[PDB]
């Protein structure tokens, strides 16, 4: 994707 | 915690009375995102307007662009009228064809 | 020259009001060319440039899927946020986010970035090595050992230096003939006297792309920093941008002010004057 795909890993 | 919107007034291309154009109302500079903006033609809330996607600054601060496609005449008088959590009670900007 | 693609996100709690608002957009440079407002009737990620509409229903498909896990899991930041300042959950905060790469002439990647905000301050920064962590207090710092425990950086770098930099030269070809386009500023001063003895000169920039310009008036070659009003630069609505310059001058000496104008879009700098 264009977008910035695995952001479940970016949970604080 | 919270910044004061900035506010300017101004048409699209210079404006000549008789030909179209677009009115805009550019606020900025401000935190939180929630903002109530109307364009104003003599006092009256203009209804058509819209308005581009929320976005922000490197300083984090907010902006938007309102605007509504007008033919400025000599007589008539528009303004900009905004309403942030800054702000006691509503902000009138008026159009000054020269800034 | 070089150019960049940035996507910015924006997560806003509202108590008694509903699940968080999530509004994505994507810019290459200052053209916007995607958007995601959770609170559309039907959210997707939907064009705002028209050389971004050739992609087909594989691509929107794919960026819809990721702005949906994206609100989700940024909803659940700001839930995580609220403990971690030891809020109340009776306010309304934002977490905002910015990210994207930088690429030069030759389309090779200048630098990445992925930086956080709560409440419209600093959060937590990817460095400029793309492996490291900028955390800007402690509630920050729980979730760098998180990220540093996850590998997290390495993820990040893998994308900035390869899917971002990918896209955004595909970008820049299938746009060419606007991202790759300079509009110069079209420039004049205007006199307006204030009494007598005073007047104001004014220097206008108009129709130019992109946004970045420097508008400067001096008097007798000496740069008038500090005595010069600056506004902001603003968009006209139709890609291109306005700014003005001003300076208060006493009657009679006008001619001793010019104006100075640097923009991309100009081989040679400008410098104009009143002309009565």
């Amino acid at each position: 994707t264009s977008t910035f795909e695995d952001v479940k890993i970016l949970a604080f | 915690i919270q910044r004061t919107p900035k506010i300017q007034v101004y048409s699209r291309h210079p404006a000549e009375n008789g030909k179209s154009n677009f009115l805009n109302c550019y606020v900025s500079g401000f935190h939180p995102s929630d903002i109530e903006v109307d364009l104003l033609k003599n006092g009256e809330r203009i209804e058509k307007v819209e308005h581009s996607d929320l976005s922000f600054s490197k300083d984090w601060s907010f902006y938007l662009l309102y605007y509504t496609e007008f033919t400025p005449t000599e007589k008539d008088e528009y303004a900009c009228r905004v309403n942030h959590v800054t702000l006691s009670q509503p902000k009138i900007v008026k159009w000054d064809r020269d800034m | 020259g070089s150019h960049s693609m940035r996507y910015f996100y924006t997560a806003m709690s509202r108590p008694g009001r509903g699940e968080p608002r999530f509004i994505a957009v994507g810019y290459v440079d200052d053209t916007q060319f995607v958007r995601f407002d959770s609170d559309a009737a039907s959210p997707r990620m939907a064009p705002r440039a028209p050389w971004i509409e050739q992609e087909g229903p594989e691509y929107w498909d794919g960026e819809t899927r990721n702005m949906k896990a994206s609100a989700q899991t940024y909803r659940e930041n700001l839930r995580i946020a609220l403990r971690y300042y030891n809020q109340s959950e009776a306010g309304s905060h934002i977490i905002q986010v910015m990210y994207g790469c930088d690429v030069g002439p030759d389309g090779r990647l200048l630098r990445g970035h992925d930086q956080s905000a709560y409440d419209g301050k600093d959060y937590i920064a990817l460095n400029e090595d793309l492996s490291s962590w900028t955390a800007a207090d402690t509630a920050a710092q729980i979730t760098q050992r998180k990220w540093e425990a996850a590998r997290v950086a390495e993820q990040l770098r893998a994308y900035l230096e390869g899917l971002c930099v990918e896209w955004l030269r595909r970008y820049l070809e299938n746009g060419k003939e606007t991202l790759q386009r300079a509009d110069p500023p079209k420039t004049h001063v205007t006199h307006h006297p204030i009494s007598d003895h005073e007047a104001t000169l004014r220097c206008w920039a108009l129709g130019f792309y992109p946004a970045e310009i420097t508008l400067t008036w001096q008097r007798d070659g000496e740069d008038q920093t500090q005595d010069t009003e600056l506004v902001e630069t603003r968009p006209a609505g139709d890609r291109t941008f306005q700014k003005w310059a001003a300076v208060v001058v006493p009657s009679g000496e006008e001619q001793r002010y010019t104006c100075h104008v640097q923009h991309e879009g100009l081989p040679k700098p400008l410098t104009l004057r009143w002309e009565p």
